[PDB]
Parts: structure tokens; C-alpha cells; sequence
């Protein structure tokens, strides 16, 4: 046997799945997870995947530190993973412009509230539900010159000539965060 | 797309990349710019991932950047929700739920044990004393 | 104990205080009326075999009271594997010459079964660990039974995360550690024998037995365990043996 390596955190709006290598052979595997205070909870079971979600668990509580490790079988070798914080660390996924309503000499464009895997009173929180004021959109525009602005909400009110047309384009972004601050630039709308 | 002709007529968002097909050149001549239509075209050409329907047991897909997501229901869990919450009655899953000693059981369920001094319930996952004094258990606490 | 607190009277019922010509010497674990699993260092240098004392139900070693059962040590079984002075095997099972009584202050810990053990137990991070060691390295004892939560560890996280001795000996399948590199928590040279207790589901279990380490909560060591699973064969088998001639007994192992 031998002990996995190149553990990966895989994170998008809080679905987390841990990857590794290398392409078992004879040898299946099993993870653990765990807080750094916390039991050491198992899963996927002697799979021969090198993959393993750990979605269900790391949105008990986002915001805790989670290390991951995962054994090897033909006390049994493994390797730890790299420590996942999944409030500070889970990818913003690519936003969708909802709609924008135009109203004389300004323009209002709204970003549709993407949900996350973060389950809650049998529902599914938004990104703003789990994020609240942490989470901010910033929208880059043009007269159909470079435009920007940016809304503590899920809308942006803006400035437009009467006439002309604007292409749209938004990005979700965590400002106190460090990595993965944004997300990628959502598909560009025109009005 | 390109009928006979229509290129006489100016560029056309709608009527050329959302009512058809538009190829990066037709983008780029409605956008002109390079930079806005790169940044049309990495969404416009990326192609809908959900479209194999990989969510499984009645999941819901959303579609990303050559990419995918998976919203489970409850009893399932994995990247394309294949895996089934109620198929890890096995040992090493938390003890398989029994309170004290498991033991697996190929193709059947697992079963659960007690202590001495101790008897499994009805329920056949709990133990409960039988005697005054069960081992690791404390007195003056209980 | 380093770095712990006071077990209130009573919280600790499975914790035995091993003596030798009426002189504090070990600590140990009540696991039925009848035996008590300790270390087998803890008789490295004993010579009058007749004067091991076993008491259970202690507390305040400055205060006598009704819940002190004294009991002399009938036999003493150490794995015949065992070495004098050394690390490996480091465990003990004591007949006590004549049964305790079960009370709300002397009850025995559970000793679980081997797998149960290793794939559940051996998972749960914190156990508890107690005695009347020092309270510092190199310091003195405790009067009060003294309690400590510490985390488990596995054996490549200790060595990894240990930093290497002057041929130091080797944790092997037969230990494991626990507890903090930061000098701050930690069992002592007057703990050994005594428990590492591990709560499951309402219940507790005896997974490990104060051993040895790199003095007592030094930065960058751990403390080491003997891991129990490893012996619940051993010592099932040796409970429902008839007793030997003389106190000291070798018994194989495996
Ligand atoms: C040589 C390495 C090692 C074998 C030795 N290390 S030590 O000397 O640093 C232990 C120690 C610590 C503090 C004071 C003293 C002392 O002798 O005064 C001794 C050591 O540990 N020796 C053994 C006995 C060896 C025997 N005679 N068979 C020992 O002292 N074990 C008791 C003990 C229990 C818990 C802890 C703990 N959790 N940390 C530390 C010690
Ligand atoms: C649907 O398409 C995605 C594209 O990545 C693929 O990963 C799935 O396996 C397929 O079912
Ligand atoms: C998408 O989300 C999943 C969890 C199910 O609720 C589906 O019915 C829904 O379409
Ligand atoms: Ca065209
Ligand atoms: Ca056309
Ligand atoms: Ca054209
Ligand atoms: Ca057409
Ligand atoms: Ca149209
Ligand atoms: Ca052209
Ligand atoms: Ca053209
Ligand atoms: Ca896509
Ligand atoms: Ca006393």
C-alpha cells in the first residue's frame, strides 16, 4: 500500500469535496474528519474513489477548522490533509444577473441570490444568508470606457444616457477575505 | 449564424447569439472590443455542464464554469448525490449507531452488544445496567 | 498531573493508589472487584512482594474516611515480553487477595472489547488521565487525586510533531500518545499505572495506562500510553486463570 498524497480541498459555495492521488491500486480507502477539539467522524468507506464529499459536514458549522486525513488498506497508513476553514476558504461561485428594470435616467440591476449547501430549517441558505455583510457585489459595466460599482445588497442602482445600451457583468466578492476574495465574472447581459 | 445576406445588416445581440448560434467573430462585431467580447464569450461558449443531468436520486444541478453543482435531498450526499445515507449500517460508521459494542454481518445488518452488567434494549442499540454497580458508569452522578 | 485539576471525590471511582511498605508507589484502574490493571514499571525496583497494598475509593491522602478500601496485592502479572527498565509492554495485572466492595466512590472502568476499542474508542480525541503524581516535573506529588483531559494522537502525528532524542525509545504498536507539546498539560512519573479513561455513549472505557515520556510536559513531547487494546486478550485470559505460588508471575505474550 501506499499513503495518499496531494490532498486537495475542492469548495464552491460550501460544497467541499476532498480529492487525492494517486490512482489506487489494490488498495481502497477511507477518510476522517474532524474539528481540531472534535471525535474523528469516517466516510466513504473503503472506496476506491479518490475523492470523498464532506459537504454534510463541514456546514454544521462553517465556520469552524476542519482537518481532513485519509487512510490506506490493501494502525493503517494515511496522510493528513491541509486545514479547510470553509467560511474563509469556500469559492464564490460565478453570480447570475437576475434582471435589470430601467427607470427614466438610472438603471437597476439585481443579482440573483445564489443558493448555497448550507442546509437550515430544511432549506438550502442563500450567500447572503450565511455571509450577510461580509458578502458585497461589484458590477463592471459599459456603454454599449470602463464603468464600476459596487452594493452591500443584491442591487445596484446606477446612472445611464438616455438612448445608448449597457452591457453588464457582476462578481461576488468577500472583502475581508484574503484568497478566493471573488468569484468568476457572471455571463454579460445587456439592457 | 450566417444567412445569405444578413451581414448588410448591423450586429445584433439578440438577433444573433440569443435567437441563434453566434460564432466569436459575430460576438466580436456586436462587442468590437476585445476585452468585452472575451468576456461574453467565456460564458456564451462554456456550455450548460448540467445538461448530462449527472445529479442523481432526484438532486438539483446548477450549472457553473466547466462545472457542476449538486443540492442533494436530505437522505443523500456526494458529488452527484450517489450516495445513499441509509446504506452505512456498518461498524465503523459511528458504531453503527449501537450504544456500546457492533458487530458486521455480511449481507444482513449489523448487530449490537452490551458489557457484563449490562442487557441491550428492545430498541437493540441500548444498554442498560443489571446490576447496582455496571462498570465505567458514575454513582454519584447518575 | 501537570497542568490539571482536583477529580471531586467520587468522579473518579476506578482510580486504585498502589503502595509498597506503606509508601505512595503507583496509581491503577479497578476493572472488577476481584483485578486492577497497572503499569509493570511500577514494579521495577520492588523487593518485599508481601507489601504491595492496593486502595480504592482515595481521595485526600491527608484525610482518612469510610469510603478507603485497603487490600493487599495477591499476585502481580507482567508480560513475560516486558523489560526491566525499559518502554515496551508496559502493563500489569494485580489480584487483589480479597474482593472490594462496590460503592458509590469504588467502581470499576470498563475494559472494552479489542475492536470496539481500536475502531471506535481510539477515535473519540479527548480521554481522561489522574493520579497523585507530580504536579510539576521533578516536583512534588499531589494530596488530592488530580484529573486531566487530554487528546489522543496517532502514532505518525506524535513523531512527526515530536522532536527527536538522544536515542530515545520507540513509540510502538503497543503505545500511543496523548496529550500537549506546549509544556503546559501532561501525566507524570507518580501517575503511571493510573487510567486513561475514554467516554462513549454514557459509559466509560479503560483504553490506555500512564506510562512513560520525555520527562513530564516538555515542549515538543508528548505523553505516552500503553495501549490497552493490545492486551484485552491477555488479560481475559489471565482473569480466568487459577493464582500461581508466589506473587511475581511471567506470563506469555502474545
Ligand atoms: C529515558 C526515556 C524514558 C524511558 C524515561 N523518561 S524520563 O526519565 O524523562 C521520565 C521522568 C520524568 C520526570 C521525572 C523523572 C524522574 O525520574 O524523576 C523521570 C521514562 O519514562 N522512564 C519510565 C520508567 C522506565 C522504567 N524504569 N522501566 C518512567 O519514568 N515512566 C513514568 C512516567 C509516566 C508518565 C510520563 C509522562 N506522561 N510524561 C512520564 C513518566
Ligand atoms: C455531465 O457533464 C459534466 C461536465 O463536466 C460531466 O462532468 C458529467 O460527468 C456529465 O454527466
Ligand atoms: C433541486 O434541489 C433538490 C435538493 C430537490 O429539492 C429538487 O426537487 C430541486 O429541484
Ligand atoms: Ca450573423
Ligand atoms: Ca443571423
Ligand atoms: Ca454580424
Ligand atoms: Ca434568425
Ligand atoms: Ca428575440
Ligand atoms: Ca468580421
Ligand atoms: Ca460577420
Ligand atoms: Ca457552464
Ligand atoms: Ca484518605
Amino acid at each position: 500500500t501506499v499513503a495518499a498524497y496531494n490532498l486537495t480541498w475542492k469548495s464552491t459555495n460550501f460544497k467541499t469535496i476532498l480529492e487525492w492521488e494517486p490512482k489506487p491500486v489494490n488498495q481502497v480507502y477511507t477518510v476522517q474528519i474532524s474539528t481540531k477539539s472534535g471525535d474523528w467522524k469516517s466516510k466513504c468507506f473503503y472506496t476506491t474513489d479518490t475523492e470523498c464529499d464532506l459537504t454534510d459536514e463541514i456546514v454544521k458549522d462553517v465556520k469552524q477548522t476542519y482537518l481532513a486525513r485519509v487512510f490506506s488498506y490493501p494502525e493503517p497508513l494515511y496522510e493528513n490533509s491541509p486545514e479547510f476553514t470553509p467560511y474563509l476558504e469556500t469559492n464564490l461561485g460565478q453570480p447570475t444577473i437576475q434582471s435589470f428594470e430601467q427607470v427614466g435616467t438610472k438603471v437597476n440591476v439585481t443579482v440573483e441570490d445564489e443558493r448555497t449547501l448550507v442546509r437550515r430549517n430544511n432549506t438550502f441558505l442563500s450567500l447572503r444568508d450565511v455571509f450577510g455583510k461580509d458578502l458585497i457585489y461589484t458590477l463592471y459595466y459599459w456603454k454599449s470606457g470602463k464603468k464600476t460599482a459596487k452594493t452591500n445588497t443584491n442591487e445596484f442602482l446606477i446612472d445611464v444616457d438616455k438612448g445608448e445600451n449597457y452591457c453588464f457583468s457582476v462578481q461576488a466578492v468577500i472583502p475581508s477575505r484574503t484568497v478566493n476574495r471573488k468569484s468568476t465574472d457572471s455571463p454579460v447581459e445587456c439592457m | 449564424a450566417n444567412a445569405f445576406l444578413e451581414e448588410l445588416r448591423p450586429g445584433s445581440l439578440e438577433r444573433e447569439c440569443k435567437e441563434e448560434q453566434c460564432s466569436f467573430e459575430e460576438a466580436r462585431e456586436i462587442f468590437k472590443d476585445a476585452e468585452r467580447t472575451k468576456l461574453f464569450w467565456i460564458s456564451y461558449s462554456d456550455g450548460d455542464q448540467c445538461a448530462s443531468s449527472p445529479c442523481q436520486n432526484g438532486g438539483s444541478c446548477k450549472d457553473q464554469l466547466q462545472s457542476y453543482i449538486c443540492f442533494c435531498l436530505p437522505a443523500f450526499e456526494g458529488r452527484n448525490c450517489e450516495t445513499h445515507k441509509d446504506d452505512q449500517l456498518i461498524c465503523v460508521n459511528e458504531n453503527g449507531g449501537c450504544e456500546q459494542y457492533c458487530s458486521d454481518h455480511t449481507g444482513t445488518k449489523r448487530s449490537c452488544r452490551c458489557h457484563e452488567g449490562y442487557s441491550l434494549l428492545a430498541d437493540g442499540v441500548s444498554c442498560t445496567p443489571t446490576v447496582e454497580y455496571p462498570c465505567g458508569k458514575i454513582p454519584i452522578l447518575e | 498531573i501537570v497542568g490539571g485539576k482536583v477529580c471531586p471525590k467520587g468522579e473518579c471511582p476506578w482510580q486504585v493508589l498502589l503502595l509498597v511498605n506503606g509508601a505512595q508507589l503507583c496509581g491503577g484502574t479497578l476493572i472488577n472487584t476481584i483485578w486492577v490493571v497497572s503499569a509493570a514499571h511500577c514494579f521495577d525496583k520492588i523487593k518485599n512482594w508481601r507489601n504491595l497494598i492496593a486502595v480504592l475509593g482515595e481521595h485526600d491522602l491527608s484525610e482518612h474516611d469510610g469510603d478507603e478500601q485497603s487490600r493487599r496485592v495477591a499476585q502481580v502479572i507482567i508480560p513475560s515480553t516486558y523489560v526491566p527498565g525499559t518502554t515496551n509492554h508496559d502493563i500489569a495485572l494485580l489480584r487483589l487477595h480479597q474482593p472490594v466492595v462496590l460503592t458509590d466512590h469504588v467502581v470499576p472502568l470498563c475494559l472494552p472489547e479489542r475492536t470496539f476499542s481500536e475502531r471506535t474508542l481510539a477515535f473519540v480525541r479527548f480521554s481522561l488521565v489522574s493520579g497523585w503524581g507530580q504536579l510539576l516535573d521533578r516536583g512534588a506529588t499531589a494530596l488530592e487525586l488530580m484529573v486531566l483531559n487530554v487528546p489522543r494522537l496517532m502514532t505518525q502525528d506524535c513523531l512527526q510533531q515530536s522532536r527527536k532524542v538522544g536515542d530515545s525509545p520507540n513509540i510502538t504498536e503497543y503505545m500511543f500518545c496523548a496529550g500537549y507539546s506546549d509544556g503546559s498539560k501532561d501525566s507524570c512519573k507518580g501517575d503511571s499505572g493510573g487510567p486513561h479513561a475514554t467516554h462513549y455513549r454514557g459509559t466509560w472505557y479503560l483504553t490506555g495506562i500512564v506510562s512513560w515520556g520525555q520527562g513530564c510536559a516538555t515542549v515538543g513531547h508528548f505523553g505516552v500510553y500503553t495501549r490497552v487494546s493490545q492486551y484485552i486478550e491477555w488479560l481475559q485470559k489471565l482473569m480466568r486463570s487459577e493464582p500461581r505460588p508466589g506473587v511475581l508471575l511471567r506470563a506469555p505474550f502474545p
